[PDB]
RNA sequence: CUAGUCUGGCACGGUGAAGAGACAUGAGAGGUGUAGAAUAAGUGGGAGGCCCGGGCCGCCGGUGAAUACCACUACUCUGAUC
RNA sequence: AAAAAUGUGAUCUUGCUUGUAAAUACAAUUUUGAGAGGUUAAUAAAUUACAAGUAGUGCUAUUUUUGUAUUUAGGUUAGCUAUUUAGCUUUACGU
C-alpha cells in the first residue's frame, strides 16, 4: 500500500581521468539500514556507455561495458 | 533470585509470587522467600541511597 | 500497600546541615504519588493522629462576650467580639486575596448558643473545624492550640505535605509521632498497590539535597 | 521518487526495453544497469481481451500513462532498446511499438541512442515446427 | 492395546560482534492562560535568616498559592551503560 | 448594578472536573438528491440549572440601605486630511 520507491538516494556515477567526461549519471541505491550495507549492496553492477557520450569529439559507432 | 529481583524492581507481585511457589514449592514458603526478597530490596535500597 | 519494620530507622540527631538558623525548625513528612487524577472522584484525604504534638504554627480566630474574651487578651493576638466578624464580610472574596485568615475557629460556652444551626460540613476534611475534644475552648487552651493535632488534604499540584517533626521537643517525642503517622498512613491507605513511593526530609526552607 | 539534482544542467536519464510481438506489447522503463526497474506495463490491463493485446490504440494510450507515470518520478530522458520476438522463429517486431515510439515522443519524454537488443542466434538448435510447416 | 518409528518440551550444553524492539540507573539543560519590572516553576514555607555595625529580595500595588535559608517532582531533550 | 450587618462556626453562589437537558435553523452546497449512517446516539465540547468532589468555598444559606430622585430625551461609539481657515467617511484595516 506504500510506494516501494521512495527511500531511494541517488549516487553520482564517476568515470576515471583518463577519459573526457567525469560524470555518467546517477543510480537509485537503498540506505544503509541496519546489518546490510549500501557499499555492499552496490558490489557489482555493469552499466553501457557509449564512446560518443564518454568521450566528446570522436566516433559514436563504438561502445564499450563499464563495470562499477 | 536475580530475575525475582528483577521482577521486585519492575513490581509485579502477583506474577512473582507464582513464580517463587512454582520455583520451591508450597505457599507459606513462597510468602516467607517473598518478604526475605523485599527485605534484602530495602536493604539493597538503604545502600545505594548511602 | 505495603512500605514495612524499625531495625535501623534511627540516628536523625544529624540536623547541623539543614537547622543553623536563631529560631526552630519543622521537619516535614512529604510523598510523591502515583496513579492519581485530579479532578474526578479520586480523592486522597484523612485526618492523621499525633499523641504528642510538636509545634504546629497556625492562626486561631477567638470569639465571645464572656471572661473568655477577658482571659484571651493575655495572649496579645488580635481578639475583637463583633467588629472582626464585620471586618470580614463578603468583600474580602470579591478581591483575589483569600478571606479565610485563620485555620481554626472556635466551639465553646460562649457560640454554644449560636452553634446549633443548619451549617454542617464544609472545610471538616481540610481541617478547620473547632470542637471541644481537641480543645477549643480558649481561656487557657488557647496557648495549648499552638500544640494542635494534624491532618492532611490534596489538591491539583498532585503531592502531599504534613508536619510531624520539629527538631524545642527531643526526637524520643517525635519517633512515636513517626510511628504513629505511618501507622495511620497505612491504615488509611478505591484500589492503589504501593502509593509509597520515597517519604521525604524537610525542614523550614532552603535547597535541595537527598538524603531518606 | 524525486530528483536532488540540478534541472537545467543534466536531465535524468534511464532506458525503455520495448517488446513488442504480434500478440504482446511490454513498456519495460528500467535504470541505465537494467538491474532496478522503474515502471512496467502489459497489454492485459488496459484491455480486457487476450486477442489484441499488440493493438496501437493501446499502446498509445499505454505509452502515455508510462510517461506520465515517468514525468511521476521525475526522468527526463530515455534510450530505446527495440526487442522484437528474436529467437529462431522472427526478426520483426509488432505493430504497436510504431505507435508507442510515437506516443512516448508527442507525450514529452527526450529521445537518446536507438538501438536493438533483441536476442539474435547465430547458430542453434532445430526450430520449432515440422518438415511441411504452418497449414491453415 | 504395545514393541518399533516420527515430532515437540525439560537438564546435559557456555561464550564474542553487528542489527531491530522493550525496561531501569547516575547527571545537565528543562517550565512564558489572563496579569505582574522579571522561566509566578512547584506545595506546609517565611518575614526574615545567612555572610563579613553593614549586604539580598520582600510584606505587598498586580497575578488563582511570589523569590534568601528545606525535596526531586506532573513532565520535554541531551545522555554514559557492571 | 453598589455599601449596614444579627445570622446559618464569622462567613459567597462555584472561571474547574464528573453525571443529566430538554434548548443550540434549514439551504447553498464536494462525490450525494433521498432514509439512518457514524446525526444524532453514547455520552469527558461548551453556555444556563441541579448534585457531588474540591481548583472555585467553612456545604446548606440571610438582612438593611443605596442604584431614589436631574423620571429624562437627544446623541458620541468622530474619522481621517490640512500650515491655518476649514474640508469631510452610511465604519475597512484583500476588496
Amino acid at each position: 500500500v506504500v510506494d516501494p520507491f521512495s527511500k531511494k538516494d541517488w549516487y553520482d556515477v564517476k568515470a576515471p581521468a583518463m577519459f573526457n567526461i567525469r560524470n555518467i549519471g546517477k543510480t537509485l541505491v537503498t540506505r544503509t539500514q541496519g546489518t546490510k550495507i549500501a557499499s555492499d549492496g552496490l558490489k557489482g553492477r555493469v552499466f553501457e556507455v557509449s564512446l560518443a557520450d564518454l568521450q566528446n569529439d570522436e566516433v559514436a559507432f563504438r561502445k564499450f561495458k563499464l563495470i562499477t | 533470585e536475580r530475575r525475582a529481583m528483577e521482577l521486585l524492581k519492575v513490581s509485579k507481585d502477583k506474577r512473582a509470587l507464582k513464580f517463587i511457589k512454582k520455583r520451591v514449592g508450597t505457599h507459606i514458603r513462597a510468602k516467607r522467600k517473598r518478604e526475605e526478597l523485599s527485605s534484602v530490596l530495602a536493604a539493597m535500597r538503604k545502600a545505594a541511597a548511602k | 500497600s505495603r512500605d514495612t519494620l524499625y531495625e535501623a530507622v534511627r540516628e536523625v540527631l544529624h540536623g547541623n546541615q539543614r537547622k543553623r538558623r536563631k529560631f526552630l525548625e519543622t521537619v516535614e513528612l512529604q510523598i510523591s504519588l502515583k496513579n492519581y487524577d485530579p479532578q474526578k472522584d479520586k480523592r486522597f484525604s484523612g485526618t492523621v493522629r499525633l499523641k504528642s504534638t510538636p509545634r504546629p504554627k497556625f492562626s486561631v480566630c477567638v470569639l465571645g462576650d464572656q471572661q473568655h474574651c477577658d482571659e484571651a487578651k493575655a495572649v496579645d493576638i488580635p481578639h475583637m467580639d463583633i467588629e472582626a466578624l464585620k471586618k470580614l464580610n463578603k468583600n474580602k472574596k470579591l478581591v483575589k486575596k483569600l478571606a479565610k485568615k485563620y485555620d481554626a475557629f472556635l466551639a465553646s460556652e460562649s457560640l454554644i448558643k449560636q452553634i446549633p444551626r443548619i451549617l454542617g460540613p464544609g472545610l471538616n476534611k481540610a481541617g478547620k473545624f473547632p470542637s471541644l475534644l481537641t480543645h477549643n475552648e480558649n481561656m487557657v487552651a488557647k496557648v495549648d492550640e499552638v500544640k494542635s493535632t494534624i491532618k492532611f488534604q490534596m489538591k491539583k499540584v498532585l503531592c502531599l505535605a504534613v508536619a510531624v517533626g520539629h527538631v524545642k521537643m527531643t526526637d524520643d517525642e517525635l519517633v512515636y509521632n513517626i510511628h504513629l503517622a505511618v501507622n495511620f498512613l497505612v491504615s488509611l491507605l478505591k484500589k492503589n498497590w504501593q502509593n509509597v513511593r520515597a517519604l521525604y526530609i524537610k525542614s523550614t526552607m532552603g535547597k535541595p539535597q537527598r538524603l531518606y | 521518487s524525486l530528483g536532488p539534482q540540478v534541472a537545467e544542467g543534466e536531465n535524468v536519464f534511464g532506458v525503455c526495453h520495448i517488446f513488442a510481438s504480434f500478440n504482446d506489447t511490454f513498456v519495460h522503463v528500467t535504470d541505465l544497469s537494467g538491474k532496478e526497474t522503474i515502471c512496467r506495463v502489459t497489454g492485459g490491463m488496459k484491455v480486457k481481451a487476450d486477442r489484441d493485446e499488440s493493438s496501437p490504440y493501446a499502446a498509445m494510450l499505454a505509452a502515455q500513462d508510462v510517461a506520465q507515470r515517468c514525468k511521476e518520478l521525475g526522468i527526463t530522458a530515455l534510450h530505446i532498446k527495440l526487442r522484437a520476438t528474436g529467437g529462431n522463429r522472427t526478426k520483426t517486431p509488432g505493430p504497436g511499438a510504431q505507435s508507442a515510439l510515437r506516443a512516448l515522443a508527442r507525450s514529452g519524454m527526450k529521445i537518446g541512442r536507438i538501438e536493438d537488443v533483441t536476442p539474435i542466434p547465430s547458430d542453434s538448435t532445430r526450430r520449432k515446427g515440422g518438415r511441411r510447416g504452418r497449414r491453415l
